[PDB]
């Protein structure tokens, strides 16, 4: 089944109260299991979830040069799209990068991701065909023309399918008990009060993992009138929640079902008061 | 594992 | 240079009991710039050991981060998130609700 590794990279300058922070942090799926973060006296790029505690030190060393690298980097990108955009000087600006990859059964690379934001909206993406890259304006146009001349495309695709891959797998197997497993949610639904006229049902999934899922409400089997639907959020023991709430007439609530579609769920549940 | 970006914007 | 104000969600990793311990969450996310302060208030008191994971960006760039705390529901003790971010006029504070 598919699987993802990908990290998550922000620089942010404080400008007159010292060097840019810089974080990088790396998920499995779902699942956190790395940083680096620039400001601890010692930084050092560290495990973020038990399974990687036993990484000898070579490669928390590899990993902290190359984050170091990076930060460098940043401080540079920062000042040069400040140039590049005529901003003000001073201010706070963050530059931001995602990457990494996905398999599917397959093992070999699905897909692969290098991408950029500046000040929190897209610079520059390598496109899906791991050999040419979308710019988001001008600015970033600039960009665009130096790593083409540099080959950078072809460089960032043999690490796509070679060493991210690679480590994904590793990963998958140093985390297999956590990494792999299913948690089906728990759903139930209740029942609150609103007015002489009406009442609100709440439809609840718990405890699932991974966090993907479809939670709906639907007026007698057709979709569905407003609902609320809030955002996916963890439990924090390694497992999510979510609900969705509608607000019905006061004796047609037998009329409305909850329906959870889940990787965990061998048939979709359908709970009704 | 964590891959630095080869080249400057 | 786009702001984007946080949406702060404040809920119990456990389905809550009066009386027993359980963990309070309050997810913070969709926000920008990164720059944001979080607390968890009991009674309208800070609550003083706080644990916030490393903040991390959605797909979309925007920024979240989850600040949790130990705490024990009972039927007169309340809880709240209060959030201060540039996008916001003022801070924003989230009571906890039982039903969320």
């Amino acid at each position: 089944g598919p699987h993802s590794l990908r990290y998550f990279v922000t620089a942010v300058s404080r400008p007159g109260l010292g060097e840019p922070r810089f974080i990088a942090v790396g998920y499995v799926d779902d699942t956190q299991f790395v940083r680096f973060d620039s400001d601890a006296d010692n930084p050092r790029f560290e495990p973020r979830a038990p399974w990687m505690e036993q990484e000898g030190p070579e490669y928390w060393e590899e990993q902290t040069q190359r984050a170091k690298s990076d930060e460098q980097w940043f401080r540079v990108s920062l000042r040069t799209a400040q140039r590049y955009y005529n901003q003000s000087k001073g201010g706070s600006h963050t530059f931001q990068r995602m990457f990494g990859c996905d398999v599917g059964s397959d093992w070999r690379l699905l897909r692969g991701y290098q991408q950029f934001a500046y000040d929190g909206r897209d610079y520059i993406a390598l496109n899906e065909d791991l050999k040419t890259w979308t710019a988001a304006d001008t600015a970033a146009l600039i960009t665009r023309r130096k790593w083409e001349q540099a080959g950078d495309a072809e460089y960032y695709r043999a690490y796509l399918e070679g060493e991210c891959v690679e480590w994904l797998r590793r990963y998958l197997e140093l985390g297999n008990e956590t990494l792999l497993r299913t948690d089906s949610p728990k759903a139930h639904v209740t029942y609150h009060p609103r007015s002489q006229v009406d009442v609100t049902l709440r439809c609840w999934a718990l405890g699932f993992y991974p966090a993907d899922i479809t939670l709906t409400w639907q007026l007698n089997g057709e979709d569905l009138q407003d609902m609320e639907l809030v955002e996916t959020r963890p439990a924090g023991d390694g497992t999510f929640q979510k609900w969705a709430a509608v607000v019905v007439p006061l004796g047609k609530e037998q009329n409305y079902t909850c329906h959870v579609h889940h990787k965990g769920l061998p048939e979709p549940l359908t709970l009704r008061w | 594992k964590y891959r630095q970006v080869a080249s400057h914007v | 240079m786009i702001q984007k104000t946080p949406q702060i969600q404040v809920y119990s990793r456990h389905p809550p009991e009066n009386g027993k311990p359980n963990i309070l969450n309050c997810y913070v996310t969709q926000f920008h710039p990164p720059h944001i302060e979080i607390q968890m208030l009991k009674n309208g008191k800070k609550i003083p050991k706080v644990e916030m994971s490393d903040m991390s960006f959605s797909k979309d760039w925007s920024f979240y981060i989850l600040a949790h705390t130990e705490f024990t529901p009972t039927e007169t003790d309340t809880y709240a998130c209060r959030v201060k971010h540039d996008s916001m006029a003022e801070p924003k504070t989230v009571y906890w609700d039982r039903d969320m």
